[PDB]
């Protein structure tokens, strides 16, 4: 018996446990697919497509997929080096204008009310502060939609104090392969950007006044969206301010 | 095989005793193979240690985190990789090795990536992890100072330290800071508000405010492409 290395508190079979598995040679048997992960515990979806070389694998627990992963990754099959990534979460939203006050198991609670959640985490800083940020995993897409499409219509509050979350389909990104130089094409345009390496533009060139006036432009986009995130603080003092001022008079109309 | 001891397998290890030593920190590692570099911040609590391999930091993370050591219940993670930072503003035809080599004028690159978004299209933004923190802050400091560019057009990248957020253990309910104030706004549950309330007008005029912040970034968007096209265009009838 394997260990299934779960974490405290972590839910079994989840999309984070779930691995995508390319490169695979077109004589791949779905027995020799479950073969090759064998070490890494029972699955609980498998799923090979022979023709097109590629497999998805659900392990029981992240670690146990981090670990197939780091083991199994390039490893050399029939003369081709296996790719093995996680596979994309199909239903994770990013949560935003979290209070304080919100805890991962709060954040879970309240996104649990739109179907089975997977995992909720609300975002912290190196210092340990909340950054008003946080996610929400679900099994299966529906209840990711349904969050959605019911937190834009209505205004869906985990606290006290009517600070409604924002809810928007997780941004994904590969910051794993990105743009690797051999499937980049040797095109003029290539070779004109690439013409001139690396290097600090040197003073008295043309180089150099015109990426002066680029640092010029960087610095005015920082300057008017600093402008922006100040009309925006001063507006919220001011919707705070009424707000306080129109609680007192709901309050007073009442018996 | 993989590169052994890279910050792949370097582990974090929280609320140590005062009285740790690197001897200490060995022997609680000494079941999962052999340790590289191990290194103490004195009176700080916390330290960290290079496991030879990616499987061996993933057992001894998941085995080792919360385990009592002297009255203290240790946290052991995967480090946050400090040598590293964000580069925006790339050109195009920027691969993973290009910026590999123009970063590497700076000191010892352990890897470099250019980001790519959810349909493989370059984002603008890449990640630059070095294998030591002094490489990093002169790469930051010369990138500030100077105007550094990757390819024949004159526009610098931006260098910036890569924002280190736990979105991996986030904010725990034991953790939050219990007060008056955190059991006055427990008092209500996740609710929607409804329809006619004072909360639902708050809520309301609430996502304005975010609507208003979204529309007012989006026009900076609009004036920033705006002046870009400009100065593309003045530079390329001045050459």
């Amino acid at each position: 018996d394997i260990k299934s290395f779960l974490k405290p508190g972590e839910k079994t079979y989840t999309q984070r446990c779930r691995l995508f598995v390319g490169n695979l040679p077109t004589d791949i048997t779905e027995e020799d697919f479950k073969r090759l992960f064998e070490r890494y515990g029972e699955p609980s979806e498998v799923f090979i497509n022979r023709d097109r070389g590629f497999g998805f694998i659900r392990l029981e627990s992240r670690t146990l997929a981090e670990i197939a992963k780091a083991e199994l990754d390039g490893t050399i099959l029939k003369s081709r080096p296996l790719r093995i990534r996680f596979a994309t979460h199909g239903a994770a939203l990013t949560v935003k204008n979290l209070s304080p006050v919100v805890s991962n198991e709060l954040l879970e609670q309240a996104f649990s009310q739109f179907g089975p959640v997977e995992k909720a985490v609300v975002v912290v800083d190196d210092r340990g502060r909340a950054t008003g940020k946080g996610f929400v995993e679900f099994a299966a897409k529906p209840p990711a939609r349904k969050a959605l499409e019911r937190c834009g219509d209505g205004a869906f509050l985990l606290t006290t104090t009517p600070r409604p979350v924002i809810v928007e389909p997780m941004e994904q990104f590969d910051d794993e392969d990105g743009l690797p130089e051999k499937l980049m094409q040797k095109t003029q345009q290539y070779h004109k950007e690439r013409e001139q390496p690396p290097r600090f533009a040197q003073p008295g060139t043309f180089e150099f006044e015109y990426a002066s006036r680029w640092k010029a432009l960087d610095e005015m986009e920082k300057q008017q969206r600093e402008q922006v995130d100040r009309n925006i603080r001063e507006a919220k003092e001011k919707l705070e301010a009424e707000m306080e001022a129109a609680r007192h008079e709901h309050q007073l109309m009442l018996m | 095989g993989e590169k052994t001891f890279t910050q792949r397998s370097r582990l974090f290890v929280g609320n140590l005793p005062p009285d740790i030593t690197e001897e200490e920190m060995r022997k609680l590692f000494e079941k999962y193979g052999k340790a590289g570099e191990v290194f103490i911040h004195k009176d700080k609590g916390f330290g960290f240690i290079r496991l030879e391999t990616r499987t061996l930091a993933e057992i001894a993370k998941v085995e080792l985190d919360n385990m009592p050591l002297r009255g203290k219940q240790l946290r052991v993670r995967f480090a946050c990789h400090s040598a590293s930072l964000t580069v925006r503003n790339l050109p195009q035809y920027v691969s993973n090795e290009l910026l590999e080599e123009a970063f590497s004028v700076f000191g010892q690159v352990e890897r470099a990536v250019v980001i790519v978004d959810d349909r493989g299209r370059p984002s603008g933004k890449g990640i630059v992890e070095f294998s030591g923190k002094p490489a990093a802050r002169k790469a930051l400091d010369r990138c500030s100072e100077g105007s550094f560019l990757l390819t024949t057009f004159p526009r610098p990248v931006t260098v910036e330290p890569m924002d280190q957020l736990d979105d991996e253990e986030g904010l725990p309910e034991k953790l939050v800071i219990k007060n008056q104030q955190f059991h006055k706004e427990r008092e209500q549950p996740p609710r929607f508000a409804q329809p006619g309330s004072f909360e639902y007008e708050y809520a309301m005029r609430w996502k304005a405010l975010i609507e208003m912040e979204k529309q007012q970034q989006d026009q900076v968007d609009r004036n920033i492409k705006e002046a870009r096209e400009k100065l593309e265009m003045e530079m390329e009838a001045a050459r």
